[PDB]
């Protein structure tokens, strides 16, 4: 009852995240049993087959990683993966918690440890958009921060922060080290698809907002099929069932086809009715989120 | 363009 | 850069939190020193003086306090403070971090640690409302979930739930066991006065959007005092001085009159353009979250 | 009217 965009307990994770530096270049890591993940341009701005080169020239003594208790890491071994650098520590996290590395799809939403010099600051929630990238507020030394969610006992991480791209985006890689969006860490002009709007959240953002109470809700219905069609030349990302938005649907009684066919007439005129205070659809609440919190 | 954070 | 609204880590309030139960109810306390602090009506429903009379007839053995390993914390003395209980343990809580109970005024903002049987399943942002409310998200079994947030080391706590009212607003108590808004804790009708939208956390937005990139910006000024003088009129709070607020006008060089007089021209009439995606007034994204995102 | 959680 009331719906908000929730956000994860962070107890867990920030017994995971430390401190990595290299030459003067600090950053965030995450330390899972006896590897340490982190961004790989901790040692500079390289690009293409450079990285590799310059790893195997390294020393894993000029890496310093200290935990949340002051604790020197000893580095033995590194590796790359992706865009990711894995260092091998001589003591492994006794702390490491139930965990699964999980590749974030268009719609995902997950929290942010917005984290400096080892240290988680805050959190926030944030969704994996359509051209990979994600609305977040990160300054210089968040690098490294985690994206990640609790599910089940199990903490799930889907994000490692890279860069940032014009108009406040930002993006990253997964932790087995693949950029989202095809992106590359590397300061250069790189082409952002458009973003679209999440249908599958403004549907659950729309059931949550019946739940809660319409005069704006359509009664007329658009199959599946043609709102993928119109949802191609308009802007938003296509529509695909769920478990939970079953569930909505079956709650509210409200055939989620009414509910698209909404999304189409608010989308070309909202007029002067609000949908929960807004005139612009929210698209960052997930149909999962939504359901946990109606029971 | 893009920077690294 | 990006601006989005922080909820404070929860590595130590966690560690506070225990599932309290009596007679069949069970909720969520707060367990610092000796002391497990939750809402009075883990008691039952009653009103008026009840309460002290009830709380007399209990006794200590009756109160249920577990905490998140399993381990049963026996109490040893009970009273009430306001619509709180104090159950107080022979046990102390050995992972009790620096903290003070602060009592949040309209706009402030703090972090709701969503909680459940004694285990916190999630965090969200929340900010008081002038009538002594806030917008929250919680069911049945939430009560005793806690609001809180973090400065300078020191865990500030500023809510406990008691709660929902129609509309699904919510209320609670701050930790001395004082009602916000002045409701109480029966399941009667009550009245809730006009939410008036935050001025100081709207400006906060408007800098926001300044320094993200404007047409939406007016050219004029309106004097605080006008601005005030008509803020207590449309549903808005009066607009008060702080440093957070003067550092962002130092950062982009406009003066926040001129962000006063964009709130009047748009709250008659927003037409479009639209500021940060949305038509409508951002009202819980304050002045200090913003300016500790730039 | 008000809802004890």
């Amino acid at each position: 009852s009331g719906f908000k965009k929730l956000v994860s307990p962070s107890s867990a994770v920030e017994k995971c995240i430390v401190s990595v530096s290299y030459r003067g270049n600090n950053l965030n890591g995450l330390w899972l049993g006896d590897s340490i993940y982190c961004p790989r341009h901790v040692l500079g701005k390289f690009s293409g087959d450079q990285w590799g080169d310059v790893l195997n020239l390294a020393n894993n003594h000029e890496f310093e990683v200290v935990t949340q208790n002051g604790v020197t890491l000893n580095v033995v071994s590194r590796r790359l993966k992706g865009a990711v650098l894995i260092l091998q520590t001589a003591v492994a996290n006794a702390e490491t918690p139930k965990y699964k590395f999980v590749k974030a799809n268009c719609g995902d939403s997950f929290t942010i440890a917005c984290s400096y010099g080892g240290t988680v600051i805050g959190l926030y929630p944030v969704t994996m958009r359509s051209n990979g990238t994600i609305r977040a507020s990160f300054l210089a030394g968040a690098c490294g921060s985690v994206g990640f969610n609790i599910e089940k006992g199990v903490v799930n991480f889907f994000y490692m922060h890279h860069l940032e791209l014009p108009n406040a985006l930002h993006t990253g890689t997964d932790l087995m080290g693949e950029f989202y969006g095809g992106y590359v860490d590397e300061e250069v002009a790189q082409r952002v698809p458009p973003d679209n709007l999440v249908t599958n959240n403004i549907v659950a953002w729309l059931y949550a907002a019946i739940i809660s109470v319409p005069k704006w809700l359509e009664s007329t219905t658009v199959s599946i099929e043609d709102y993928n069609r119109w949802a191609s030349d308009n802007g938003f990302t296509p529509f695909s069932t769920s478990t939970a938005i079953t569930k909505l649907s079956a709650i509210t009684g409200v055939d989620v086809c009414k509910l698209l066919r909404t999304i189409m007439v608010k989308s070309a005129q909202w007029g002067s009715d609000p949908i929960l205070g807004q005139y612009n659809f929210e698209d960052e609440l997930t149909p999962e989120s939504v359901f946990n919190q109606v029971g | 363009x893009a920077v690294l954070x």
